[PDB]
RNA sequence: AUAGAUGAGUUUGGUGAUGGCUCUGAUUGAACACU
RNA sequence: AAGGUCAUGGCUUAACAAGCCAAUAAUUCUCUUAGUCGAAGCUGAAAAGGCUGAUCGACCACAUUGGGAAUGAAAAAAUCCCAAGGCAAAUAGGUACAGCAGUGAGGAAUCUUGGUCAAUGGGCCCACGCCUGAACUGGUAACUUGGAGGAAUGAGACGUCGAUUUAUCGAGUAAAAUUCUGUAUACAUAUUGAUAAUGACAAUAUGUACAUUUGUCUUGACUAAUUACGUGCCAGCAGUCGCGGCAAUACGUAAGAGACUAGUGUUAAUCAUCAUAAAUAGGUUUAAAGGGUACUCAGACGGAAAAAUUCGCCCAAAUAUAGGGGACAAUUUUUCUAGAGUUUUAUGUAAGAAGGUCGUACUCUAGAGUGGAGAGAUAAAAUUCUGUGAUACCUAGGGGACGGGUAAAGGCGAAGGCAAUCUUUUAUGUAAAAACUGACGUCGAAGGACGAAGGCAAAGGGAACAAAAAGGAUUAGAUACCCCAGUAGUCUUUGCAGACAAUUAUGAAUGCCAUAGGUUAGAUUUUUAAUUUAGUCUAUAAAUGAAAGUGUAAGCAUUUCACCUCAAGAGUAAGGCGGCAACGCAGGAACUGAAAUCACUAGACCGUUUCUGACACCAGCAAU
RNA sequence: CGCGGCUCUGAUUAGUGUUAAGUCGAAAUACGGUUCGUGUAGUGGAAGUUGCACGGGACUUAUCAAUGUUGAACAAUACGA
RNA sequence: AAUAUUUAUGU
């Protein structure tokens, strides 16, 4: 559910606030889709599902995980490599917008306005560096990736 | 938040920006500090970033949500088990003074434990028995007990000859007119005398105080 | 407050603030006519000192209020029809109204040269 | 609340508690207890 | 409709907050006073 | 089952069945207020913005108030029927200006008792035409808006005035004067509103002609703009802070300056300011604000991997026909085990309850006790106990409640709270291993239950303590603090009562973030000492906070419930509910203010701690 | 005609607001000179004060009778503040 | 080591 996305948003903030090189996340389809989007934007370094212990750092991306069956599904966990540049984290803030108490949806007409620094609906304009992620029929895209594809949908989080 | 903000990792960035433009607009910037071009191509290293430390022992494969993932682990070798076993059977082997200060750190380049206990650079110690034991237990496929006996027995025969030389050397020297100084036995007794005397004084002084206290404790206020 | 608490009507209006001139603010009136019941003097509060000319007026609505007489010298007394406007004497408690000096019975200051409009005084008419 | 401000409310509750005892007999006759 | 988002005076020995009040902007089917 | 209907529906009927809607107010009742809505008006940068509900359009209701029906295609009437009061009327049986103009009244406040049906619209009419207080036009009111309301030149009239350094600074290009224009407007002509014909009144175009007022507020700061004189906490000013007490930039005059202008200020109101009721978008440790507690109906929220349906969500609208996309969402289905639970007697443990007991002291009685004048109280005393033999030291019985050590930053329960002991009885919780169920979870208005001490009620108990009442002291007085005594009450049983600094001044719960030193109950191990699970407590990092500080949270987030919206009045009034009562729940407004309020900082003070100097004191001598 | 509601008035009476200059005490803030407050029940001209339980928004304000050691001689070309 | 008299007022 959306509660997993809120717990994920806050965890990645606490992990970057603690300057951790690695971080773990529950293995869920929803979490993976947002993680891939963050990776496609350059905010995180790696994505890999494994056990309760992190894989070998030297061969992280080469680590071949075992099949995820019902015998070990409860132990699986997604391991994302955090990014830090110039004495600052690349994933400082991950303020969510859609919460369990209310799922905020945006239209294509609103995303076009928000992508250029103008409020629309329950959202606010994007500034330099900020990034917005929308869950659409074509996967969890970026607000600017959803504008070229001409689709709207659920607004997940806002990255600064 | 009491601590101050250290921007030492950005001195080049800050200093370089301050030298890009001049305060007085319209004029060329003055020459920068002499160190700006020295560290131009030597940026600092990433600090304050907790990585996954080296695992010196297999982590618990049963933990479902383990903690202390960013905590350095203890270094444990197979010899640690043997060292404890040997030095417990030979406790007085620790009284033998052993030097841990290293001269050049290259003492491991000439240690071939296939020859025997006696090596180059290192003294005959309980460590030589452990390494010799470990070698036999690995190459010659010996058991912990068997290899222990072999390396342990070679250790005794070498220690015996060292204790026999001291006696035969002194006796031999005196047969040709060789005299020595005070032995450790006599020197040890003389020190005990000086310390025992100091205790005799303290006991004598304290004994006086206790008996004097008794006189004052008893009531002799009126003499009849 | 959660969303469910806002559905049930938790956002109620802020408590009302008493107006400066309730008699006028209530009925949305800029002024009111009244008959003076008493013309006396009021004593200022702690810091100030003096004598403020006040008049107990009975408005056409029925309420009895205490108005202030601006200017120097007045010609109103018991049973005088005077006009009342909002305001207040900041150093006199209870005096929350003023009296127009160019009103029905109250006459404007005759020897006034500055801010004649505030005191209902006609131009001296010297060169006219 | 500070002790000083609480003493302000301690004095209001005591005088009210004291007023009702004084007026208890009068309130009983008027059937207002 | 992509330019549209602003403050000020006043609590304290003093500082920083909390919090009201008033002022600055626009207006009325308005009234009154001087014109 | 039958009729009816284009069709559908107890629409209608017969015969059976006992259902249907709702459970948190469906439904009904009382009170207060109101015509409703629209970018229609005003306002904001903005919010599904806020306010208003004039002129404009749509809708609803009404025509003195109340009670009613018919006619008609259709009530859609300023009609009609009945009643009452006002006016009028008498043998009458009318009238109600919320139709236009107008009068009186009320009010701070809002117009002419005009012309015409020429234009537009409507009614009657074969036609012509008649009628139209709708409507079109003239009048009144700076109420508002728009426009006009004058431009250029203007140097020594070697004049005038105002200040004042008596020679400097202004009035001042200002004026006069000169040169042009002909704006509002007046007059004249033409066209036009209208055409088949009809012009009430006016607009437009052209021509000629005319150069006509200033007014008001402000001037300490906010807030643009100064002196002099007068007054002397007086008179007065004031939107806020404030000014005035004999040399006032704040009051009243004079002049100057700043600004708007046929308007200018003031008062009243609305929006914004104000994230100052925060859906967008707030907050509740110490500043307004976490409920006494958590079991829990309703209601909100809540796993993993697939599938069906909705086509929610999106393209995407115009309240969009028909489709497409499938991440997410809703109902549902099948599987999974990380959440939540169950079994395997855990250990440990002052949760709770029942029936019994133990002991240290106290208290009463007895012994014809020993002893023979004091004891007890307090800073000191008094009241008081004692020769009817006290206190003190014993023996033997009776009677009540209390719980020493162990004991700790310790533990246990939802909280309140729970500490001697045996037996009986009771729900959670914690650790390790496997096994099992397979999202069965969290929060939770209300209802119900529990809820300290004190208190009410009934029946017991009654040693000790002790409100009250009373006495003795202290004291200027002493209800009081101290003392001799002492009743309710504390205790048992059964009910009521429900208020607490019921506290971690911090609701519960979930996910998450770096270390260190102790400590509690377990587990694992090379059980010496190290790992580890669940608690608790100190000191820190990042961070957070107004700061104090917190840092297993007062951090990052999330869910949910309760509560707050300046102070004071006030947790008060009135009505209501609960209770035997005491009181509790719930809960305003009027009047009055510009401040209330929190944390910190440096001082000062303390019948505050510890030091340091001084004939400050002690001691001695001398003196008053 | 009765019952109930509402509005106005009411001899008499209560509370509260405002008002530098008044009278009586000295309750609070320091250990405020009896620790202060919470609840409950009494009591006194008034502030107050008493019983019982609770809270710290008061005692973490905490700072040695463990009194502090001949911890391997001396001498050499070793050693050399 | 468990001491304890009395100390009001200041436009
Ligand atoms: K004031
Ligand atoms: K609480
Ligand atoms: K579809
Ligand atoms: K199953
Ligand atoms: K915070
Ligand atoms: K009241
Ligand atoms: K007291
Ligand atoms: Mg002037
Ligand atoms: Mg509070
Ligand atoms: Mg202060
Ligand atoms: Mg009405
Ligand atoms: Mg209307
Ligand atoms: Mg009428
Ligand atoms: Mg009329
Ligand atoms: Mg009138
Ligand atoms: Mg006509
Ligand atoms: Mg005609
Ligand atoms: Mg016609
Ligand atoms: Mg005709
Ligand atoms: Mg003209
Ligand atoms: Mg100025
Ligand atoms: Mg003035
Ligand atoms: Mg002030
Ligand atoms: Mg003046
Ligand atoms: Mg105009
Ligand atoms: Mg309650
Ligand atoms: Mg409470
Ligand atoms: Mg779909
Ligand atoms: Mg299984
Ligand atoms: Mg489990
Ligand atoms: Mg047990
Ligand atoms: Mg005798
Ligand atoms: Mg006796
Ligand atoms: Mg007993
Ligand atoms: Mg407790
Ligand atoms: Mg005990
Ligand atoms: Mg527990
Ligand atoms: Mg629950
Ligand atoms: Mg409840
Ligand atoms: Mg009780
Ligand atoms: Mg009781
Ligand atoms: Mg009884
Ligand atoms: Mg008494
Ligand atoms: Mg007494
Ligand atoms: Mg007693
Ligand atoms: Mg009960
Ligand atoms: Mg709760
Ligand atoms: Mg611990
Ligand atoms: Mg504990
Ligand atoms: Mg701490
Ligand atoms: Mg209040
Ligand atoms: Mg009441
Ligand atoms: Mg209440
Ligand atoms: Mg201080
Ligand atoms: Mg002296
Ligand atoms: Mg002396
Ligand atoms: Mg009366
Ligand atoms: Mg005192
Ligand atoms: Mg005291
Ligand atoms: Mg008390
Ligand atoms: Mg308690
Ligand atoms: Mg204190
Ligand atoms: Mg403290
Ligand atoms: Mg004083």
């Amino acid at each position: 559910g959306i509660q997993q996305i809120t717990n994920m948003c806050s965890h990645l903030q606490n992990a970057s606030r603690a300057r951790l090189g690695l971080t773990s996340l529950p293995n869920t389809k929803y979490n993976l889709a947002l993680a891939l989007a963050l990776h496609r934007a350059g905010f995180i370094s790696s994505i890999t599902r494994g056990g309760p212990h992190p894989p070998t750092p030297e061969a992280l991306m080469t680590y071949e995980p075992e099949p995820v069956t019902s015998a070990n599904v409860a132990t699986r966990r997604l391991w994302v490599g955090l990014k830090y540049w110039n004495e600052e984290p690349v994933l400082k803030e991950l303020k969510p917008i859609s919460k369990p108490s209310r799922l905020v949806t945006a239209s294509l007409e609103q995303l076009n306005r928000v992508a250029r620094g103008f409020p629309a609906g329950y959202m606010k304009g994007l500034q330099l560096g900020e990034c917005l992620f929308v869950n659409t029929d074509r996967g969890v895209l970026e607000v600017r990736e959803a504008v070229e594809r001409k689709v709207g949908g659920l607004v997940l989080c806002k990255v600064k | 938040g009491k601590g101050r903000i250290f921007q030492a990792a950005k001195v080049y960035q800050r200093a370089s920006e301050a030298a890009a433009t001049n305060i007085v607009s319209g004029l060329p910037p003055r020459n920068p500090p002499l160190w700006l071009k020295a560290i131009e191509s030597i940026p600092p290293a990433e600090i304050n970033t907790r990585p996954y430390p080296i695992q010196h022992s297999p982590p618990n494969p049963r933990a479902r949500k383990p903690r202390n993932l960013f905590r350095p682990t203890k270094i444990v070798y197979p010899e640690d088990e043997l060292r404890r076993d040997f030095y417990r059977d030979h406790p007085w082997e620790l009284a033998r003074p052993r030097m841990i200060i290293e001269l050049d750190g290259k003492d491991a380049r000439f240690l071939d434990w296939s020859k025997g206990l006696r090596q180059r650079g290192i003294p005959l110690s309980g460590e030589s028995v452990v390494q010799r034991q470990l070698w036999l237990m690995e190459n010659q496929g010996m058991t912990k007990q068997e290899a222990y006996d072999k390396a342990r027995h070679e250790f005794y025969k070498l220690r015996q000859l060292e204790q026999m030389e001291r006696r035969i050397a002194v006796e031999e020297a005196r047969m040709v007119g060789g005299y020595f100084g005070k032995d450790l036995l006599t020197v040890g007794m003389e020190l005990e005398n000086k310390t025992y005397e100091s205790w005799k004084k303290w006991a004598t002084t304290e004994i006086a105080r206790q008996e004097s206290a008794r006189a004052s404790m008893y009531t002799n206020v009126v003499d009849n | 407050a959660t969303l469910n608490q806002v559905m049930r009507g938790c956002r109620k209006p802020q408590r009302a603030r008493h107006a400066v001139s309730p008699a006028l603010s209530s009925i949305k009136s800029p002024a009111l006519k009244g008959v003076c019941v008493k013309v006396g003097i009021t004593r200022p509060k702690k810091p100030n000192s003096g004598e403020r000319k006040t008049a107990r007026v009975r408005l056409s609505t029925g309420k009895v209020i205490t108005a202030y007489i601006p200017g120097e010298g007045h010609n109103i007394s018991q049973h005088s029809v005077v006009l009342v406007r909002g305001g207040r004497a900041q150093d006199c408690p209870g005096v929350r109204y003023h009296l127009v000096r160019g009103a029905l019975d109250l006459a404007g200051v005759a020897t006034r040269m500055s801010s004649r409009s505030k005191y209902g005084t006609k131009k001296p008419k010297k060169a006219s | 609340i500070s002790v000083r401000r609480q003493k302000k409310l301690k004095i209001k509750k005591k005088k009210y508690k004291k007023l009702m005892r004084r007026t208890r007999n009068e309130r009983r006759k008027q059937d207002r207890l």
